[PDB]
């Protein structure tokens, strides 16, 4: 702690005082892990494996829902070529669940395709798909110059040309009244084209993170549960580190989670046994280290502060109600405060010598024997120069 | 001003003590008050009453304090024992003794008495 | 607050950015702590004024005067006055603590302000002014009011031919002062609206996105990978930082203006306790006869005894 | 001062954006009235003696 205190202080000496050094923090034993326990594996592949896409001014959603899914099968398979994930990461998207899944599917131009991100405009942002400024979500898509295409031209993948306003966010619209022209046009695909007027394949996977629990979930086996100890833990992605309590909070079926007025969680229902639990997070302080000056002793003193003295982790351990003191120990005596530690508790060092702490006397205490008949006047006199110093000025800077 | 350019009756604002005077002391980028103070020592107890009754006049002290020895009353000052004796010129009248809590009955002294009797 | 907790909490992601920024989190540090050893300073310099701890006697023959709604209470292990029992019970933390904030117990407690007021009252009604000065000399109590009064410029007599009226008033108003308190404190009360209100404001501030995906930083790092998750966690920073800046800075000018209220309390301590004021208003309305101390909560009632004249009539005067 | 008016003025776009910083207009519009109201009191107690 004299080092910490040298080092926090950015000096070789160090003066009598107590001085705020670091924060204690009590540590995870482990890294639980809850999730639903769902083994219906999710049907995506009658999405990537269709046999005939949808026109892009008919997109299809797909609802993916109640079912396990594991998206670096979709990713590291690397069939495909473009994979913008919104939102989520591309990797972390298998550490977590998610309350619904839409896949939105199409065929569109391997240049039109740049159209297709949230924030954005064009022929097929437009009028076709829109994807919204806060999206959570993956942009799949891949070459289909092998099924979408034909000599003398494939006509099958229809787009609107116009609209009297472009498209809200997920807007669908698949009236034909003319708009003059029929409001739908198609692009006629051959193979010889260029890699940008190809078709590809697009499975837009829309996630949604509500409140409601959540009925997507990625591969990872939930851990068994300990309580009354300090742990790590992902509760269907809630995700964090403190002491599961078994809670008295009385959830209604329908709540997942209990919050903060910081909106950290409070308390969590368990995925599996649907019991409620506190997450009071595992404890911490500041930690003051007691000195005298160096240049009187390296003996130091530790104060863990709020910390119970059955928390932290010795000849001498002391209660005082600012927190825990190491090193230092109380004698029943008192004498003028020399290092304030707090709540009516002062430390010095004393008598071999050794850091004590004790209760601090307000001073000298006398009974001035007052009587209705007594006086007491002075014989003399002392005359008494004190010096009082005061400031006036400081240092001018610009 | 109220330590340096006088003399200050405010408790505790020039010292501790009675305030005598003060001296300025420049110092670095402040001003050091060097207080002089009147501090009272050696104190002894004695008897007091507020009011001595001389031929049922109530007697007060004008500028002091009613005090005895043991045997006799003096009247001194509150801030350094000087006794002297209870006269009509350090005491002054109010009334008949019966109203004061405490009365002390001793004579008070008249000078013009034995200048009238020499 | 630990700044770090405050800002970033159990995260080592957001401590490694948060560490690009500095000796913020020293500086506000620092601040804090120096605002805390000045409360300790506030009450030592206002309370303290006394060398050594004074006793009543067991016989409380002070002329009539009936202080026993201000001295210590006899039947309570607390010390305290009926009156600052009063004023205790006419004033008188999870989601801070939770979130990096921590409230520091006072050095001196309750019971150490309660026996300095004991002996600032002992001193006073025992002694006068004189235990401001040097010893604690012994005065009948009825002698120091009349030394009051020849202060106030009345002369002595007026004191002891009305003795036991002026007992008579001077009781009175204290029951009155005691009822007034059943029935009053809202400068200490505005004192701890302010600053419970700055910390849940302080909190709340955890809520908030500054343009972040989520202000719940344990999402982002379940959600993102790091170089995009950077990003979010450098605006998250950057507004908790700013909230604990401003956190900061009102508490150093509410620091300042209770300084302010502390120094004075120290000077009319001085003044009107340990002293008789010839300053106009500056211990009560009248002419000042005496203050007693009362120990409240984060702060001191001063009971100023003044001399109010009354009944006037007209005379002819030349 | 309005905090709104004077981030953003009339705009819908920019107070919807002003609202992710939560409550520092609230604050400042708070110690403006806490100023405000201290110079009554400053008045109050110089004259009012
Ligand atoms: C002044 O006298 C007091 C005692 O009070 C006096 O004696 C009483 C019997 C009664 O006549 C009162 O009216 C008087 O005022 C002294 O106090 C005591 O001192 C002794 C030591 O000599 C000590 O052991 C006792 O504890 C003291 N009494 C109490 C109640 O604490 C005091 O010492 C005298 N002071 C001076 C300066 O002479
Ligand atoms: C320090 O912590 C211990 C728990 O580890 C506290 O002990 C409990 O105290 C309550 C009363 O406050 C009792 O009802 C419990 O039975 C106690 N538990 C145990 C295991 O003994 C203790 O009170 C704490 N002390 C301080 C000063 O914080
Ligand atoms: C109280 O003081 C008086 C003096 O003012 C003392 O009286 C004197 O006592 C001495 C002997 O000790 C005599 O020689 C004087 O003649 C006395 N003077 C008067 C005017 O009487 C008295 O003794 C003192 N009492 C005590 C108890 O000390
Ligand atoms: C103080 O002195 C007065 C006299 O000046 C005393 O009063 C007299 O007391 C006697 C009885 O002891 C009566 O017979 C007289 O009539 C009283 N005289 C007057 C004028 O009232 C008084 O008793 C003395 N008190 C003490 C305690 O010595
Ligand atoms: C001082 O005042 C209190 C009241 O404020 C008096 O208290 C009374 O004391 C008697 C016994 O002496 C009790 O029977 C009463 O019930 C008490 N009244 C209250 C309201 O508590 C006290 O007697 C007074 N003492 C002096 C010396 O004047
Ligand atoms: C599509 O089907 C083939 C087998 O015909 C398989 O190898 C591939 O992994 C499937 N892709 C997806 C995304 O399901
Ligand atoms: C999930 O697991 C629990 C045991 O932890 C079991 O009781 C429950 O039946 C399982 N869910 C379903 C749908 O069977
Ligand atoms: C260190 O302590 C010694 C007394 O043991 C003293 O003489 C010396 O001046 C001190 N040095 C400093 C820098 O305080
Ligand atoms: C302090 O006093 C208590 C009794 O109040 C006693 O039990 C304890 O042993 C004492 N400790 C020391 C170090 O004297
Ligand atoms: C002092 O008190 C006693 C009772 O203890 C009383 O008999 C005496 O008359 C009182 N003296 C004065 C001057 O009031």
């Amino acid at each position: 702690p004299l080092s910490e205190t040298k080092c926090t202080l950015k000096s070789f000496t160090v003066e009598k005082g107590i001085y705020q050094t670091s924060n204690f923090r009590v540590q995870p034993t482990e890294s639980i892990v809850r999730f639903p326990n769902i083994t219906n594996l999710c049907p995506f592949g009658e999405v990537f494996n269709a046999t005939r896409f949808a026109s892009v001014y008919a997109w299809n959603r797909k609802r993916i829902s109640n079912c396990v899914a594991d998206y670096s099968v979709l990713y590291n398979s690397a069939s495909f070529s473009t994979f913008k994930c919104y939102g989520v990461s591309p990797t972390k998207l298998n550490d977590l669940c998610f309350t619904n899944v839409y896949a939105d599917s199409f065929v569109i131009r391997g240049d039109e395709v740049r159209q297709i991100a949230p924030g954005q405009t064009g022929t097929i942002a437009d009028y076709n798909y829109k994807l919204p400024d806060d999206f959570t979500g993956c942009v799949i898509a891949w070459n289909s110059n092998n099924l979408d295409s034909k000599v003398g031209g494939n006509y099958n993948y229809l787009y609107r040309l116009f609209r009297k306003s472009n498209l809200k966010p997920f807007e669908r619209d698949i009236s034909t009244e003319i708009y003059c022209y029929f409001p739908l046009q198609s692009y006629g695909f051959q193979p010889t084209y260029g890699v940008g007027y190809q078709p590809y394949r697009v499975v837009v996977l829309s996630f949604e993170l509500l409140h409601a629990p959540a009925t997507v979930c990625g591969p990872k086996k939930s851990t068994n549960l300990v309580k009354n100890k300090c742990v790590n833990f992902n509760f269907n992605g809630l995700t964090g580190t403190g002491v599961l309590t078994e809670s008295n909070k009385k959830f209604l079926p329908f709540q997942q989670f209990g919050r903060d007025i910081a909106d950290t969680t409070d308390a969590v229902r368990d995925p599996q046994t649907l019991e409620i639990l506190d997450i009071t997070p595992c404890s911490f302080g500041g930690v003051s280290v007691i000195t005298p000056g160096t240049n009187t002793s390296n003996q130091v003193a530790v104060l863990y502060q709020g910390v119970n003295c059955t928390e932290v982790p010795g000849s001498n351990v002391f209660q005082t109600r600012a927190g825990c003191l190491i090193g230092a120990e109380y004698v029943n005596n008192s004498y003028e405060c020399d290092i304030p530690i707090g709540a009516g508790i002062c430390a010095s060092y004393q008598t071999s010598q050794s850091i004590i702490a004790y209760t601090m006397s307000l001073g000298a205490e006398n009974s001035v024997a007052y009587s209705n008949n007594s006086i007491a006047i002075p014989t003399n006199f002392t005359i008494s120069v004190t010096t009082e110093i005061l400031p006036v000025s400081m240092t001018k800077t610009s | 001003s109220e330590c340096v350019l006088g003399q200050s009756k405010r408790v505790d604002f020039c010292g501790k003590g009675y305030h005598l005077m003060s001296f300025p002391q420049s110092a670095p980028h402040g001003v050091v008050f060097l207080h002089v103070t009147y501090v009272p020592a050696q104190e002894k107890n004695f008897t007091t009453a507020p009011a001595i009754c001389h031929d049922g006049k109530a007697h007060f002290p004008r500028e002091g304090v009613f005090v005895s020895n043991g045997t006799h009353w003096f009247v001194t000052q509150r801030n350094f024992y000087e006794p002297q004796i209870i006269t009509t010129d350090n005491t002054f009248v109010s009334g008949n003794c019966d109203v004061v809590i405490g009365i002390v009955n001793n004579t008070v002294y008249d000078p013009l008495q034995p200048e009238l009797d020499s | 607050v630990d700044c770090t907790m405050y800002i970033c909490g159990d995260s080592t992601e957001c401590s490694n950015l948060l560490l690009q920024y500095g000796s913020f989190c020293t500086q506000l540090n620092r601040a804090l702590t120096g605002i805390a050893v000045e409360q300790d300073k506030n009450t030592q310099e206002v309370f303290a004024q006394v060398k050594q701890i004074y006793k009543t006697p067991p016989i409380k023959d002070f002329g009539g005067f009936n202080f026993s709604q201000i001295l210590p209470d006899p039947s309570k292990p607390s010390k305290r006055s009926f009156i600052e029992d009063l004023l205790f019970n006419k004033v008188t933390i999870c989601a801070q603590k939770f979130n990096g904030l921590t409230v520091l117990p006072p050095l001196l407690t309750d019971e150490m302000i309660a026996q300095y007021t004991s002996a600032l009252l002992a001193g006073t009604i025992t002694s006068g002014w004189t235990f401001g000065a040097g010893a604690a000399l012994q005065i009948p109590f009825a002698m120091q009011m009349a030394y009051r009064f020849n202060g106030i410029g009345v002369t002595q007599n007026v004191l002891y031919e009305n003795q036991k009226l002026i007992a008579n008033q001077f009781n009175s108003a204290i029951g009155k002062i005691q009822d007034s308190l059943s029935s009053a404190l809202g400068k200490l009360q505005d004192v701890v609206n302010q600053n419970a209100q700055a910390l849940n404001t302080l909190v709340k501030q955890l809520s908030s996105n500054f343009g972040a995906i989520s202000s719940v930083l344990n999402d982002i790092l379940s959600r993102l990978d790091k170089v995009e998750a950077e990003v979010q966690i450098d605006r998250l920073i950057t507004g908790r930082l700013q909230s604990l800046q401003t956190y900061v800075t009102q508490q150093l000018i509410r620091a300042a203006e209770i300084r302010a209220s502390a120094n004075l309390a120290a000077i009319k301590m001085s003044e009107c306790v340990l002293g008789q004021s010839k300053r106009v208003d500056f211990c009560g309305k009248g002419y000042h006869l005496m203050s007693f101390p009362q120990s409240a909560p984060h702060g001191v009632v001063f009971l100023h005894v003044t001399y109010v004249p009354a009944q006037e009539k007209n005379f002819t005067t030349a």
